[PDB]
């Protein structure tokens, strides 16, 4: 009886190097640091070990420094969202725990098992969290000193951390798309007909999201801010809560968020409203502090209008609704659009999980080139799993088809290809 | 000092060999001295994870990867932008400790370096840095390093056995093996009962004749370690080359150093042989041709291949020719090899088939209990000519299959 | 010949003094305030040969007492910067020395090649060293001298 420990969060840093330039004041490099019992002097090493690493590789590539640490125990990924600031995340490698012959737990590390763009991305998206709500580092940094960014970095990520789970983490956490909701040219214009229609009746809200089905429909905000922005409305947003028209987020208080903030750096008020699973995303400017009544308006404003237009999506979706062999993933680089026929909500995979980690493979061959590229695989399991990178897009495509060659393989590929992207 | 530390950091692999101490012993690129602070830092990584009940593996940036090997004594690191792997990369860091493991011994590296960790390997590894640059550009073009196995010289059946009879009947006591080489190549292989040969003495053994013109003046008597066979213990080698315009490298391995002048009789003996049978114009015939093209398969569309069998532990490939004429192409094909055969050879996801479909080339690998097959096709090349090239060249190895191979290994 | 020399003390991260004004000024690599160990390179020029020194300016912080053990083997050679402005003197120059011979344990301690870098009474720094089998005392220029000194020694005893 073999038990398996699945790779866990060991620990999650953000330091400056620059801070504390002299003797006795390493402590000041240390900006937040989880756990937090851990001791005082373990911290600085952990810091003092990063920054090491990092300053050992910038010895081959200045321009380019360390992103990630392999050891026996854990994997530690590195990341500089902003100058000096590094941010790094510490995950412990999976666990076998053997009996040997007379029981003696053996725990043997699994070092290859864990792939290194998940959680590369994942360092990545807790930065993007951590910006949509608190801003840079820099900025608050200039508002009051590092006294207030250690208050705003413990402050958010004491409660992030906890929503973290590195064991479900998977190739869609490399992605980092938004899955959108297929649909027609006359409800699209109906969809922008509407938006155009609340945001100028009501004036001040100067940003509009509309999204069906915890999938994204149409985003007037920029392309990287509204990627974070959709993981927050469907992984921590919706599932808290999971005319009919009712607020989602506020009743006075709405969440400031901070959008385009590499060109404008503006600070919005959030507002979340929904029909059905047909939520809209409105986006105040800070100026502007909402009232009661203002919602109380707003709540009349848009009532039945919504309410309307989302028992007319689901008429329409039901109408438009044999097996499919063929499970993929597909991600689309222009637009970040995602899709996935594999995973399911549970959201972690539905296939065996010895297949994930050659659809993760795939995609870390794939990156090394900026072409076209295919590589097709039969695993040992029997299964069959192709990847295709073309212009900008990529597909992952398994299926159980144990008793066939290569070309009917390539045949049912090149017919998924057809027949669902049409 | 500006422009030659530049040009120091765009190589596309350094190697580090260093004791657990910090002291430099080997760099690839740079001289050692200049490179100890480096080092030093190398030391302190290691030892700083060490002491945290933890050993650091790897580094990974984008573009290249250092990777840690401690195989005390020494800890070897590597500084890679090229696409291999943190395996890979360590698999060559451990074919560079038994390279330094043959000039050594286990045993002697060990208790010199546990009488004293202050110890300079350099001392009693000067001179032999050419060994160890001559290794890492055979891993660079050979593919016998990424296969782990031996390629056969083509050679008629009659021929082959006839030469393998003949290193047969020359034999002494002490002798353990009688190797016979051309270019890197396999022509015939004589070993004791139940001595089996690893792969990697026999790479090494490989880079080792072909690292020195010494062995060309005459006959040579050398200690040398295979440590995958018995690392606590000295060989001894009786190199030499049958005729000055040959390239045939006669090697016989012995376990006693006294035993020189019999093991050279038991090569005068095995020369006189050969030229007594009237096998030595076939064998230069065979040498003044030792490849063969792709067009001999007959499936158009082919590059190259790699073949080699499971039950005998021996590859065949067709001469590497257009569009790989240079070195750097060479190497290219040899890295699409060794991602072919890293991907399928997966210790916890292995692969029984993978099919590349890049803009420069088509890689095909078939995997499985008996054989592997890694094949280069032309990007223009289809899937189906792909399937109809594997059952040619297939039925094509099993019908050269006595010229490719070594089918019948003799014995003394 | 290159020899491994562990410098303790010099609580400086970035202004050394003495490990900064040294020689050369490159093959900096200064790692004493994340690995608690300076790396340099100094050559010296000692009886036609030349060697070259890897030096350990180790730092001295509580948190890097774990990795004495492994940041000190293989040393030749420890030199010891000592405050002339302290009124522990006897009883901390003695403790530097008991604890770099138990971590680094060389094979013969007793023998081991020390010398003692006064920075900043010398009559109590020159009676320790004597006790203390004759270890080599030079009060910090002066930085050159001890360096060679330690070239002329650990090769005594090696080569």
């Amino acid at each position: 009886q073999e038990k398996q420990f699945p790779p866990a969060l060991l620990s999650f840093f953000i330091y400056n190097p620059r801070f504390g330039p002299r003797e006795g004041q390493e402590e000041n490099k240390i900006l937040f640091y989880h756990p937090n019992e851990v001791e005082k002097n373990e911290k600085i090493r952990n810091v003092g070990l990063c920054e090491a690493i990092v300053q050992f590789t910038r010895t081959f590539s200045p321009s380019k420094p360390a992103k990630s640490l392999h050891t026996q125990k854990n994997r530690q990924f590195f990341n500089e969202p902003e100058e000096n600031f590094w941010m790094v995340m510490v995950v412990r490698n999976p666990i076998i725990e053997k009996q040997s012959k007379d029981g003696k737990p053996v725990i043997e590390y699994q070092e290859e098992e864990l792939l290194d763009k998940v959680y590369s991305s994942v360092l990545r998206q807790c930065y993007s969290m951590y910006k949509l709500f608190n801003g840079t580092f820099l900025k608050a940094m200039e508002d009051g000193g590092v006294k207030l960014l250690k208050e705003r970095l413990e402050k958010f990520f004491h409660r992030y951390l906890q929503t973290l789970h590195l064991q479900s983490c998977d190739l869609l956490d490399i992605f980092g798309g938004i899955s959108f909701f297929p649909l027609d040219k006359m409800t699209y214009l109906k969809i922008q007909s509407f938006i155009n229609r609340m945001e100028e009746s009501l004036n001040i809200v100067k940003y509009t999201a509309f999204l069906y089905n915890d999938q994204l429909i149409w985003s007037g905000l920029e392309q990287d801010d509204m990627r974070i922005l959709y993981k927050y409305l469907t992984t921590s947003l919706f599932p808290r809560h999971i005319h009919y028209g009712r607020f989602l987020t506020g009743p006075c208080r709405f969440p400031k968020i901070f959008v385009n903030t590499d060109d404008t750096y503006e600070e919005l008020h959030l507002i979340v409203y929904k029909a059905m699973s047909a939520a809209v995303c409105f986006m105040i400017d800070a100026s502007v502090h909402p009232t009661l009544d203002f919602c109380r308006r707003l709540d009349s404003i848009v009532g039945p209008q919504l309410t309307v237009l989302a028992s007319d999506i689901c008429e329409q979706f039901n109408i438009n609704k044999k097996e499919p062999q063929f499970k993929f993933i597909y991600f689309n680089h222009m637009n970040l659009a995602e899709k996935s026929t594999v995973h399911m909500r549970k959201s972690l995979t539905s296939v065996h999980p010895d297949l994930m980690k050659i659809l993760g493979d795939i995609n870390s061959d794939f990156t090394r080139v900026d072409e076209d590229e295919e590589i097709i695989v039969k695993a040992m399991s029997d299964y069959w799993v192709v990847g295709k990178k073309s212009d900008r897009r990529e597909l992952y495509v398994i299926l159980n088809q144990k008793n066939a060659n290569l070309i009917e393989v390539n045949e049912e590929v090149k017919k998924l290809c057809a027949t669902q992207f049409n | 000092e500006e422009d030659a530390t530049e040009a120091w950091r765009l190589h596309q692999k350094h190697v580090f060999v260093l004791s657990e101490a910090g002291k430099p012993v080997y760099s690839r690129y740079g001289s050692e001295e200049a490179l100890s602070s480096t080092m030093g830092v190398m030391v302190a990584l290691v030892s700083f994870l060490e002491a945290d009940k933890n050993a650091i593996r790897s580094i990974h940036a984008d573009g290249y990867k250092v990777v840690f090997v401690r195989r005390s004594p020494l800890v070897l690191v590597a500084v890679a932008r090229t696409r291999q792997s943190a395996q890979e990369l360590a698999q060559e860091l451990l074919y560079i400790y038994y390279q330094i493991l043959s000039l050594l011994t286990g045993a002697q590296l060990s208790h010199i370096f546990q009488q004293k960790q202050n110890y300079d390997l350099r001392r009693l590894l000067s001179g032999s840095e050419r060994i160890t640059d001559n290794l890492l550009q055979l891993m660079a073009r050979d593919p016998s390093f990424l296969m782990g196995a031996a390629r056969c010289l083509p050679l008629a059946a009659a021929v082959r056995d006839t030469v393998s009879a003949s290193l047969q009947q020359a034999r002494a006591r002490s002798l353990v093996f009688s190797i016979l080489l051309a270019r890197n190549q396999l022509v015939a292989l004589v070993r004791r009962k139940d001595q089996f040969l690893h792969p990697i003495d026999l790479h090494l053994l490989f880079n080792l004749i072909s690292s020195s013109s010494s062995f060309r003046e005459g006959e040579a008597w050398t200690p040398v370690c295979l440590p995958k066979f018995n690392a606590a213990g000295f060989f001894h080698a009786h190199i030499s080359y049958l005729e000055p315009d040959t390239d045939l490298c006669l090697l016989l391995v012995s376990t006693d150093r006294e035993d020189f002048f019999a093991v050279s009789d038991c090569r005068r003996r095995f020369q006189e042989r050969l030229r007594k049978r009237g096998a030595h114009l076939a064998l230069r015939e065979a040498l003044r041709t030792p490849y063969y093209s792709v067009a001999q398969v007959g499936i158009p569309d082919l590059r190259h291949f790699l073949y080699k069998s499971k039950s005998s532990g021996l590859f065949t490939s067709p001469e590497i020719e257009a569009p790989y004429t240079s070195e750097e192409e060479q190497e290219r094909l040899l890295g699409l090899y060794q991602y072919l055969h890293s991907r399928a050879h997966n210790a916890s996801r292995p692969l029984k088939t993978i099919y590349y479909t890049g803009p420069n080339e088509n890689l095909l690998a078939w995997v499985t209990g008996a054989f592997e097959l890694y094949m280069c096709y032309s990007p223009l090349g289809t899937k189906a000519s792909a399937v109809s090239a594997i059952h040619k060249l297939m039925r094509w190895i099993r019908k050269e299959e006595d010229r490719l191979f070594i089918l019948t290994p003799l014995t003394y | 010949v290159l020899l491994k020399v562990i410098i303790l003390g010099d609580s400086g991260v970035g202004k050394t003094s003495l490990m900064n004004q040294y020689v050369n000024k490159k093959f900096s690599n200064q790692y004493k305030a994340t690995i608690g160990a300076d790396f340099l390179t100094k050559e010296v020029m000692v009886d036609d040969r030349l060697v070259t020194m890897q030096i350990w300016d180790t730092a001295g912080q509580e948190r890097f007492q774990s990795l004495g053990v492994a940041f000190y083997r293989g040393a030749d050679c420890c030199v010891l910067v000592f405050d002339v402005t302290a009124p522990n003197t006897f009883k901390t120059l003695d403790s530097w020395r008991d604890e770099f011979l138990i971590q680094a344990s060389p094979r013969d301690p007793e023998n081991f090649p020390f010398v003692v870098l006064g920075i900043k009474a010398t009559k109590r720094a020159q009676a320790w060293c004597y006790s203390k089998n004759n270890i080599p005392y030079f009060e910090t220029i002066n930085v050159e001298q001890a360096f060679q000194t330690i070239a002329r020694n650990a090769l005594k005893q090696e080569t």
